[PDB]
């Protein structure tokens, strides 16, 4: 192990560093694309950040309900699936279900038109539903894969399973409490 | 910086068993042989080098220009600067004077 | 704040009320879909 060393501090060249590093890392052997050495560019490893799964290449943005639906209808006009959440009980009542005040849910409602969805100036939204209004807001952003499937129990022995599509976004519906308080003073 | 196997979702390791190294899992047979560069690291760690040149080490670092004190100004303290912690944090400077019986040293 | 645009209506379909399921894969990025790789077998329990 050496002990007597002459230190150096006079300025040196940058491109010298660059050229030396080039010589130490630019002697590529990427041409070694043998049969056993092939990779599927789709089958690459992944960044933990699902939004940034771009660790090695080949060489979420703020959003609001009004802008999201505007994008969904103007720029593109194809079919789309959404996964939305509703309050515990809807403003209806059971349809002669014989009744505890059991909760009124979409599962216990008849088909047909049920309400209207309104976009107003300044970019806030309500679901006009009968004589009440439910506010609509964006949920938590989604990045993992979700698939919408329909399970048909065609027979007690066996059935069939068909994929419909993949979901991309979430919506949340909440009662407008201060509006209810203002209408019915207490 | 870390990678995960898309096949089963686990941390992979590097190993050599053929003509070229490869990024491999260990619970599933996924292999991705590496053939290009990556340009980021884990920022390694080695401790505080303080006295490796202590006192008056190799005099190759003799310099001409220096600042001066606002009070007294005798001819002996040429300038200095140093660094704080790591790669991507600022570098501090102190200006220090010493004849005897005080405690002067500025930042 | 008056209405601006797109007073879209809403309807309820009871055709598949007891038939729809929603699967999700926490460990799989949404950009990497499973449709390409052929499926072979599946099982389920009603209860
Ligand atoms: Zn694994």
């Amino acid at each position: 192990r050496p002990e007597v060393i002459q230190s150096h501090s006079i300025f040196e060249q940058g491109p010298a560093e660059m050229m030396k590093k080039k010589g130490n890392w630019d002697k590529t052997v990427d041409v070694s694309d043998m049969g056993p050495s092939h990779i599927i560019n789709i089958k690459k490893e992944k960044r933990e950040t699902d939004e940034e799964t771009k660790q090695i290449l080949r060489m979420l943005p703020k959003d609001v309900s009004v802008a999201e639906l505007l994008r969904e209808l103007s720029l593109t006009k194809e079919e789309e699936l959404l996964f939305l959440q509703l309050p515990d009980t809807l403003p209806g009542q059971p349809p002669t279900q014989d009744i505890a005040e059991n909760a009124c849910t979409l599962a216990d409602l008849t088909e047909g038109q049920v309400g209207k969805l309104l976009i107003r100036k300044s970019g806030r939204v309500q679901l006009l539903l009968g004589k009440v209004t439910l506010d609509v807001t964006m949920g938590t952003a989604c990045s993992f894969l979700q698939e919408l499937v329909s399970v048909g129990l065609g027979d007690s022995r066996t059935g069939e399973m068909t994929v419909l599509g993949h979901v991309k976004h979430k919506l949340v519906c909440s009662p407008d409490f201060e509006s209810l308080l203002d209408h019915k003073h207490r | 910086m870390l990678l995960f196997c898309p096949g089963c979702g686990n941390g992979l390791i590097v190993e050599e068993g053929q003509r070229c190294h490869r990024f491999s899992c260990n619970t599933c047979p996924y292999v991705h042989n590496i053939t290009r560069k990556v340009t980021n690291r884990k920022y390694p760690k080695l401790k505080e080098v303080d006295d490796v040149l202590g006192g008056a080490a190799a005099w190759e670092n003799v310099d001409s220009t220096a600042e001066s004190c606002p009070k007294c100004e005798h001819p002996r303290a040429y300038f200095m600067q140093l660094q704080t912690r790591s790669a991507d944090e600022p570098m501090t400077t102190f200006y220090k004077c010493c004849n005897a019986q005080c405690g002067h040293r500025w930042r | 704040d008056d209405p601006v645009v797109q007073e879209i209506d809403v309807y309820l379909a009871k055709s598949l009320a007891e038939k729809l399921y929603l699967f999700q894969y926490p460990v799989r990025p949404a950009s990497m879909t499973y449709d390409d790789i052929p499926h072979l077998s599946a099982k389920i329990k009603p209860k």
